[PDB]
């Protein structure tokens, strides 16, 4: 009835069988880096 | 005279989902009045003397002298059977050998993974092992082949 040949192993990225897929998969949110710096500080008391 | 044995089988090399088929070798018994294999009934036996069932995974044609089969996950491991050599003289020679029963080596890996829906219900076929290897031996016939140990199902879903 029916035949459904489907990539696998190193074929994850692969489909064979023609279904006629639309499917147009988005992008990945650019993420913020955020690097953390602690440099030394002199005491803030210095002005009071 | 009773028959007498040379040659015995070490063991026997089998895959879940693959079809394994071996004709005895024609030094594997011998009788002064027969001197060759071929020429003297050859059985397949269990451990109290029964034969295999028709629905067993494993069975073996006397008249091509020739053993299959085909097994399931369910039958991995060991198994044991019993060669009987009968002659004319009504004379039995045993040999006993034992067959190992592996997993599919390559496992989920596969690079390639077939899948088909047929038509009609899969309990005479799982339950017939005639279909099973009249099933594998005529995929291996499209591909135009001819081993059919080439073709591991691995599953059958009832749909
Ligand atoms: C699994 O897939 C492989 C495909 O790689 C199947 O093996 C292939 O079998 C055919 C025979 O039907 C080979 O054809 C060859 O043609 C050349 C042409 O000159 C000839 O020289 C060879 O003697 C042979 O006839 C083909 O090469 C071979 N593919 C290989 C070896 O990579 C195999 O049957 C499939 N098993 C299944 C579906 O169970
Ligand atoms: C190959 O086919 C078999 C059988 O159709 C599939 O195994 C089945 O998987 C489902 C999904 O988990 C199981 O359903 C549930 O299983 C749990 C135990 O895991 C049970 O407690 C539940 O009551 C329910 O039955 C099902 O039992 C299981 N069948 C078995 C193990 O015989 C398998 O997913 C298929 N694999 C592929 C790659 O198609
Ligand atoms: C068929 O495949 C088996 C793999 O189990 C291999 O041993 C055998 O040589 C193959 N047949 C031929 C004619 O090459």
């Amino acid at each position: 009835t029916s035949i459904a040949i489907t990539g696998s192993g190193s074929c994850r990225h692969l489909q064979f069988i023609p279904v006629a897929p639309p499917g147009i998969p988005s992008s990945v949110t650019p993420p913020t880096e955020v690097p953390d710096r602690d440099p030394e500080k002199s005491s803030e008391d210095d002005v009071y | 005279q009773r028959p007498e044995l040379k040659n015995h089988i070490d063991r026997v090399d089998a895959w879940v989902g693959t079809y394994f088929e071996v004709k005895i070798p024609s030094d594997t018994f011998y009788d002064k009045e027969d001197t060759t294999t071929d020429k003297l009934k050859l059985t397949l036996k269990l451990r109290e003397q029964q034969l295999v069932g028709e629905k067993s995974w494993v069975q073996f044609n006397s008249n091509s002298q020739l053993m299959y089969g085909l097994p399931d996950s369910s039958h991995v491991g060991k198994h044991e059977y019993f060669m009987h050599a009968t002659d004319k003289g009504g004379l039995s020679a045993v040999d006993a050998f034992e067959i190992h029963v592996h997993k599919r080596p390559q496992g989920d890996k596969a690079p390639a993974r077939f899948k088909a829906k047929f038509v009609g219900d899969p309990a005479p076929v799982v339950n017939d092992i005639h279909k099973k290897i009249a099933l594998v031996k005529k995929l291996a016939f499209a591909f135009g082949d001819r081993n059919c140990s080439t073709v591991t199902l691995q599953n059958i879903t009832r749909g």
